[PDB]
């Protein structure tokens, strides 16, 4: 039941209504992340959501969903109280400015400054936040989601209500669900008690790719963090499953678990002749119009942060040669079950329901995902191969133990033989 | 084996934990930024701050070549010839 409503005013809510679904949640969304964001009000878009989120809930759980892209508050409830859970979020939204306007950041602000603190902590957030920085340098979608501690600390009310205004309008919000209940009375309760005002749809502001190397050599750390990535395809475009089936075929690995010895992935057995590699995470991160494509990587030992980006990247390279039909034939599979997997909690699909119809306009089901992944023969990815990864530039970041991580040149060399 | 160099995974260095490196790709940015700026200010400069160095020592040295080269030219003279014979 992925059908859509829209209100008298243009706000669209789009359901995912599934009879067996084992809670329901509803959460309304506004196209306005880190990406509609500037250095000097970099995190406002989490800190004014925070604040919503905030609010007295009626036995509902509210939390915050925060991205470089969307940002909005989802409210979560056992499938016969949805209906309340609607009317909440509808009066949060109607009276957000109002409650901004008396409500003291200093509390909120503290919350956020210490996420984003925890996030700097935390090696392979670190990592990752720099890498998507570092290949979006001078743009807006460099700037970290939930902001940084001194930008934080210079937020002001006027802040998050110039932004509110900007960005809370009916053409840049939108309205998710999903759990067993009937649309139609969800649709109804929202309209009778969500009022926002008129705003035309703030233009998504443009990035671009640039292969770049942040490196936060950090010695103390037990082991070495790193991430190697090239511009992937992001979301709207035709390549977006291919580029999640890519990342597939070089899939996950973790030294420690039962699974490693036994793993498909061909680097999974070139690391573990000399246990070059702890972990490692190839993963397609994918943005408005721009994605991310490459791997996660944490090395334990100072002496093979090199060997493993020479392997890793030299596996990179059989995917325009030399790939086999096993391996699309696995990461056609491997991504369709990941892809149902993020789908299953109530509130991971109302997320995604948002994501979508702000980002893209349109969604596919399962049903239409799994027909495009399964058409993806072993030709299309290595043209994706050669188009995206076969010698180009790659964005590198990393924390720990860098010292043995070669420079740039190295890394990017091995992108061609 | 204590040598004051080691390999990559441990070079010698101490720990250096708050430092942060950043380079473009050179695929994305330009070999001549400042060639034709630097082969001439740069060059220069350096030039410059070097030249008094190699300058004395130099005047110093060549100075005292052209003093030794003339006063042989002169010997070799005909007006030397006496003095070539005195000082010999």
């Amino acid at each position: 039941g992925v059908k859509y409503t829209t209100l008298s005013n243009g706000v669209t809510v789009a359901t995912e209504t599934n009879p067996a679904a084992k809670t329901s949640s509803v959460g309304l969304f506004f196209g306005a992340g880190s990406r509609s964001e500037h250095s000097h009000s970099n995190g406002i878009s989490a800190l004014t959501t925070n604040v919503l989120a905030s609010q007295s809930a009626k036995g509902s759980l509210l939390t915050a969903k925060n991205d470089r892209e969307f940002n909005g508050i989802i409210a979560q409830t056992t499938n016969d109280n949805i209906t309340e859970a609607g009317k909440l979020i509808a009066s949060i939204a109607s009276n957000a400015v109002d409650i901004v306007e008396k409500t003291d950041l200093t509390k909120h602000k503290q919350y956020l400054s210490a996420q984003a603190s925890a996030v700097e902590a935390d090696p392979k957030s670190k990592v990752l936040s720099h890498l998507y920085s570092s290949a979006f340098q001078g743009y807006s979608l460099a700037l970290p989601t939930l902001g940084t501690t001194e930008s934080v600390e210079n937020l002001e009310n006027q802040d998050s209500l110039r932004h509110l205004a900007k960005h809370l309008v009916n053409n840049n919000t939108v309205i998710a669900a999903s759990g067993n209940f009937d649309h139609d009375k969800l649709a109804d309760a929202i309209e009778a008690n969500l009022k926002i005002a008129e705003g035309v749809k703030p233009e998504i502001k443009p990035a671009s790719f640039l292969g770049s190397e942040v490196r936060m050599r950090d010695d103390t750390l037990p082991k070495a963090y790193i991430s190697i990535a090239v511009h992937g395809e992001g979301l709207n475009s035709p390549n977006y499953y291919l580029a999640k089936v890519a990342a597939a075929i070089y899939g996950d690995f973790y030294l420690h678990s039962t699974i490693a010895k036994f793993t498909s992935p061909k680097l999974a057995s070139i690391v573990q002749e000399y246990n070059i590699v702890e972990s490692y995470n190839h993963y397609s991160k994918s943005f408005s119009d721009t994605g991310i494509w490459g791997y996660y990587a944490e090395i334990a030992d100072k002496f093979t942060v090199d060997d493993f980006t020479h392997f890793s990247l030299k596996e990179w390279n059989r995917l325009s040669i030399s790939i086999s039909e096993a391996e699309v034939a696995r990461a056609k599979a491997q991504v369709k079950t990941a892809l149902a997997k993020e789908l299953a909690n109530s509130f991971a699909v109302t997320s995604d329901i948002a994501e979508k119809v702000l980002l893209v306009g349109h969604r596919q089901s399962l049903r239409e995902a799994f027909e495009k992944i399964d058409a993806i023969k072993v030709n299309d990815v290595k043209e994706w191969g050669k188009s995206k990864v076969w010698d180009r530039d790659i964005v590198i970041s990393g924390t720990g133990l860098i010292e043995d991580l070669l420079d740039y040149n190295r890394n990017r060399n091995e992108m061609a033989m | 084996p204590h040598t004051y160099m080691g390999w990559w995974g441990s070079l010698g260095s101490p720990k250096q934990k708050y430092i942060t490196q950043y380079t473009i790709s050179p695929y994305a940015a330009k070999p001549l930024k400042g060639a034709a700026y630097n082969a001439v200010f740069n060059t220069f400069r350096r030039t410059k701050n070097q030249f008094l160095y190699v300058a004395i020592p130099f005047v110093v040295v060549w100075s005292i070549w052209t003093r030794a080269r003339d006063y042989n030219e002169y010997l070799y003279t005909k007006e030397g010839r006496e003095e070539l014979e005195r000082v010999n």
